[PDB]
């Protein structure tokens, strides 16, 4: 349980909890993470061809798509299992769109 | 309240009338007579129980059935005719001849005197001919009233 | 009529169902072309 | 009692009968054409109602004699710019409606003829309102079903073989419609225009039927004459021989499902389901 | 005996329209 | 694969497409979303921007 | 225990009380009186055997039905009146008239006194004339009661 | 084997016992008792052939009647109260009462003892209450069995 | 007995009973967003699970009272960020879980008003589980149903010209829903995320009745305004003359079936099996 | 009599035995590859047949032991490019017809082992005839059903938890099927030409049961473990315990609705409709 | 029979509603593929 | 019970039906976007 939700030796340690499994991508803007995303497309390529990602989530009332001015960093970490976060793409933002 | 008691059958006196002129269809030679209020009863259980939870009641209709072996040709081409009119042939249209019953019955050592009341009983079909050899003709109607309108002591 | 209670139950989704006609959007934006044409039910058979 | 349903001077009567309390006329009214807002920041949508409306007509009826059902389908396949006109016997409706099989239907018009019901058949139509003034077009083709009067079984010839199909259970539907007409949107009135096209109709013979005797002579002449060879692209000579005072026409099985052998627990024979066939090119 | 009678149209120009940002792309990820 | 880059080399099998291979990535490309890790192998070519 | 015994059917005194009060409702003159609790079962069978695996209770039901030849116009009026009133007419609303209900039998020999008592007794139908010539009057109940609250002997 | 023979219904002796314990509970004064194992027989077809190709069992459980007329709160408070309890009231929980069931008769000329067993039976519905003008009271049972554990002579 | 749905101070139980052996709540279980390969090598596919599952509940109930009926309407319209909250009277279920009307749907939200049936109302909703604390939007609005105290006809307005419908076999049927909320997939976490919108709702009433008298002057008041009539961007406007305790509201009939007249044989009166209206913009 | 479905040195006899009247063997005959022309200037279209057309087998029938059974399913789902031989006891077939199990269909066997039957299989087989010398592929895949001598309860394992399904009730259907192999038109066989492929096939165990006793406990931690949490790549171990001879199989939930808990007015129990588990690569 | 009556006509008609392939156009051309596979009936369970 | 089971055995796959959605395929590869936006069943009216 949470610390202070649960007098001593009544319930066991990390409970309910279960060790990390799936794939996580998290987004991270000028050092904060963007929490309301729900895909993401990483492109990785030889040098006639550009490096580019594309990263897909909810707003409300303009309020993400404020924290994307063309030039801001991006930073895209991925996961899978328990493994450690990878920094796999780093760029800048070139267009931020918001549409019903 | 009145102690319950006997009714004896042949003490009974059924009536019909007209709901558009409260004058009375000739009828008479009854037998039989039933009359039955009733409705549907939505019976009702919970998620957690094996016991009803409510019961409710929905379509009301007074189930009135009676046998009678004396012939009235009024009755008849009322009912042929349909609401405030006659016919000697069957009608092409769609309103049913409603009929206002009452039956006033003594109970059998005189503690009160049943009076009940229904209004526009309708009956889906009209036997005109019931022969049976070595036998008077005896029609059964079965039809359905509104509501009931009266049930009471009305002696004195 | 008188097998009803499975029959016209079942008739009327049947038609509900059918009339489910395709429709389709790319970016929120519809690609489905606005052609004015209609249909009417086809024959009971 | 009869629908009326003509073309200049053309006409048929059909009666609105049927059995018990089954459903003679249903008429369907909408507005396939109001704008109704997906989105927006009311609660409720803004709207645009702009166009003419939808009417349908489904009828049922009955016909005494297989001559009138023969015309009624000929009346309902043909392209021409004459007015189609249904009289509907009911006082909820005008003495005349102009109309076109339904809009977009490869079953407008359904014929069943079916086993043991002598000089009756089973009449489905549907039927779309269209603005009387604005029936428009250039070509005019008047369809015929070929008739004959001899009492022959019907037969199936295809590869210089003839297959007839048993008496026993035969039942046929026929179908028939004109999906490739448009019936089009126009903004200030009630009803819609109706474009006539002198192009591709649907004219589908549906038999069902139960293979007693020959059994595998019978099913093998058919599936290898018919389904396993190909045909190119002539067809099956479908023959009636007089039965329904219906002749002879080209036509051939379409798609996944035109024919069913279907064998049940504990009998000794062989249903056919269904074997669909559909008219195709031969008028000159 | 009783018993046993109780037995896409797609819009050419929406299409070339909507996909107008994506067909572009991969020649600006190219700068020109 | 998110540990692999263009330049890298990987073996690739695949029947019926009859190839048992070791070949040079051109481009990756990830989807979350439908968790697919896309190879393209040996050469990258364009189409209209090319 | 108690040796079974004989019932004599007789010796029964049936009474019926408002929910409301436990005052009693007049009712008399019982002829035939059938009280059965019942259950629906569900039989379980399971995946290799045609052995039955387990059998359940569920949608619990008290089937009353009586027959009797005294009328009663309080017990009538109380069915036409719903859940705390009595009426002379049909009433328009979806509350029907529950009854509690109480039968009383001495044993054959006296080896005990069985009492049985249902809650909330409804009764679809509520016949109020049933006339057959040359006989009196006598009425039908058939009525879901919602379970058994006593079953028990009430000798001393 | 042993030669067929009449028997007599009134030389019988229906017992009924909790499963719990192998404990008899009370039970007497059977006038009619039917006990039939049954089967749900698929009867299969094939193609081509009119005849019966194979017949399977499935889905097997023992039909149970019995008519008796001396009542026992004993057998009436155990099928209220459900598995291992009594009660006097009705009770809101899934599992029904299960009887194990033993009849025994001799053969009419004394050529045999036939004992029928049978396990887990249960009834849907128990009469408390049976009445009718001049009779004693008149208890039907129906119920399921899961199976007959006995069917053999037990004579010496 | 009842299971109890609230937003906060607004609060309504749901008796959950039925007849006999009915459906009162199924739970459906599910993973959406599972990745299983529809090709490969293998004999059996690779999988991947790495998202928020699926779970619904369909209650299905009875009201005994009109006012709770449109308190229940109102409750599933309204757009809040507060947790709608749905507590289940089942111990396999915690004592709360919050809810979205059903993530998808025109139809979130059944009530019906048969004919007969004093002070019942069938109660069917349809809603998704959500995560309590993500539950996301930018504000409110509040639906209200509008009421009167009244006992006249339902009456339907277009053109200045009002149409009384019959009493004789009248039901109501109304629907509520919120398909323009978003309810989405979320990483490493039991339940999705609810985006809650101040967007269009559905909201719809089908009335069914049978006309019996003055049949063309009903019928034909009714299509010759509503149907045959081109209405703008203004709606019919819909009165319940206090009906169901309900008042007065802009509505348009939508779509290609909208409204039916059935004929049927040996019946000498129309039966409509529905009329449907959608509840249009109206709020100010 | 009796239908041999066989390949090589494998075989197995389907009784094609039912209950009463019931459909033991439906053949449908197609063809999917007429050019029939929508449109153009007749009244009939023109048409061209011009390629192999389809037949379809559909097999009804018991099995009298689940050893067969689990052969049966094997048979079917096995890629191999040894040809598929149907023998059809009826006049109206050849002795032998090659066959693929249906052509694009994740069912194409079905096995029902219901609650109250023992050594009963309900079988439904969809077969594709091909033509016999028209079988073409590389690869070879010999499917395996795991099998065992226990008598266990049924027991879903995840999470280190593992649960045992009620027998009460408890009725298994099991789905097999090749929709990665493709059955392909030829310009002038008769029958198409079958390429098998050693690709990912359908295999699906559903269940149906009530549980009765402990169902917060039962219901929770089947929920908890499997629907509640990311089960990554991995997936439910599904393990008969020798119950029908099956052993231990790797599987998943998929979709919208792999799991439902039922409730019923006045049942104090939960009933289960279906709980379906996909098989997952395991076969390492 | 009373319940398979109902049955057998809705099971056939399900068939035909859930078997109808996709056949979408642009400006009167057909753009689904004219892919040469084959797709029959399911087993019926 | 032969209405009311055969409207419940036509219930089920009238839904299973339902959710049978639309998807689609360029050259092997879907079109259809993974927008992760849940359905789930509406009222059962």
């Amino acid at each position: 349980p949470q610390l202070g939700d649960s007098k001593l030796g009544e319930s066991q340690l990390g409970s309910p909890g279960t060790l990390k499994q799936g794939v996580e991508w998290t987004v991270v803007v000028d050092g904060e993470e963007q929490n309301n995303v729900w895909d993401v497309q990483v492109v990785d390529t030889a040098n006639p061809f550009g490096d580019y990602a594309v990263f897909k989530m909810d707003d409300r009332g303009g309020q993400a798509f404020e924290a994307y001015p063309r030039g801001t960093r991006v930073e895209a970490y991925v996961s899978e299992g328990t493994e450690p976060l990878d920094n796999r793409f780093t760029g800048y933002v070139v267009e931020r769109r918001e549409n019903e | 309240a009145t102690s319950p008691e006997g009714i004896w059958s042949n003490s009974g006196a059924l009536t019909f009338e007209d709901p558009a002129d409260d004058s009375e269809i000739l009828f008479a030679g009854v037998r039989d007579v039933t009359i039955t209020p009733a409705y549907e009863h939505a019976e009702l259980y919970t998620i957690d129980s094996t016991f009803r939870d409510e019961v409710k009641r929905y379509e009301h209709n007074v189930n009135v059935e009676i046998t009678y072996a004396k012939f009235s040709l009024e009755f008849a081409q009322e009912w042929l005719g349909g609401p405030g009119a006659t016919a000697t042939a069957s009608q092409d249209d769609s309103d049913p001849m409603k009929f206002n019953l009452e039956n006033v019955t003594p109970s059998a050592s005189g503690g009160f005197e049943r009076t009940t009341a229904v209004e526009n009983v309708v009956f889906p079909e009209l036997p005109l001919d019931s022969a049976t050899y070595g036998e008077y003709e005896e029609y059964s109607l079965t039809g359905s009233g509104r509501s009931v309108t009266n049930l009471a002591d009305t002696s004195g | 009529d008188g097998g009803g209670g499975g029959g016209n139950s079942s008739r009327q989704p049947f038609a509900g169902g059918f009339f489910g006609g395709g429709n389709a959007t790319i970016d929120g934006r519809q690609i489905s072309e606005s052609t004015g044409r209609y249909r009417s039910d086809p024959s009971r058979r | 009692v009869d629908a009326t349903l003509s073309r200049g001077g053309t006409s048929v009567d059909i009666p609105l009968v049927e059995e018990g309390g089954e459903i003679l006329l249903s008429s369907t009214f909408g507005k396939p054409e109001v704008n109704v807002r997906k989105s927006g920041g009311s609660l409720n949508p803004r709207v645009i109602d702009s166009w003419s409306g939808l009417q349908t007509f489904q009828l049922v009826g009955k016909l005494y004699d297989y001559s009138t059902s023969h015309q009624l389908a000929d009346l309902v396949k043909t392209a021409s710019t004459t007015p189609l006109e249904l009289q509907i016997p009911q006082d909820a409706y005008p003495d005349t409606v102009t109309v076109a099989p339904a809009a977009g239907q490869a079953s407008a018009l359904t014929l069943e003829y079916p086993a043991g019901r002598k000089d009756l058949v089973d009449v489905s139509l549907s039927l779309t309102r269209v603005d009387p003034n604005s029936v428009r077009g250039v070509g005019d083709q008047q369809a015929t079903t070929p008739t004959t009067t001899g009492t022959g079984p019907v037969e199936v010839t295809a590869g210089g073989t003839t297959v007839q199909l048993p008496s026993s259970g035969l039942s046929v539907e026929r179908t028939v419609g004109r999906p490739n007409d448009a019936v089009r949107r126009v903004p200030r009135q009630a009803d819609p225009r109706y474009e006539v096209k002198a192009k591709v109709t649907n004219d589908v013979f549906t038999f069902s039927f139960e293979t007693l005797d020959n059994i595998p002579a019978t099913l093998n002449a058919l599936t290898d004459n018919v389904f396993r060879e190909q045909l190119g692209r002539d067809g099956v000579t479908l023959d009636f021989n007089g039965l329904l005072g219906l002749g002879s026409v080209k036509a051939i099985p379409v798609g996944s499902s035109p024919f069913r052998q279907v064998h049940q627990a504990g009998r000794g024979w062989v249903t056919v389901p269904t074997l669909e066939f559909r008219r195709i090119y031969s008028n000159e | 005996d009783g018993g046993g009678g109780g037995g896409a149209t797609i819009d050419g120009r929406q299409i070339s329209e909507s996909t107008g940002r994506y067909r572009s792309d991969p020649s600006r990820r190219r700068g020109i | 694969l998110y540990d692999a880059e263009p330049g890298d080399t990987i073996d690739i099998t695949i029947d019926p497409r009859g190839i048992d291979e070791e070949f040079v990535i051109a481009a990756i490309e990830y989807r979350w979303g439908v968790d697919e890790t896309i190879l393209t192998v040996v050469e990258k070519r364009g189409d209209v921007d090319d």
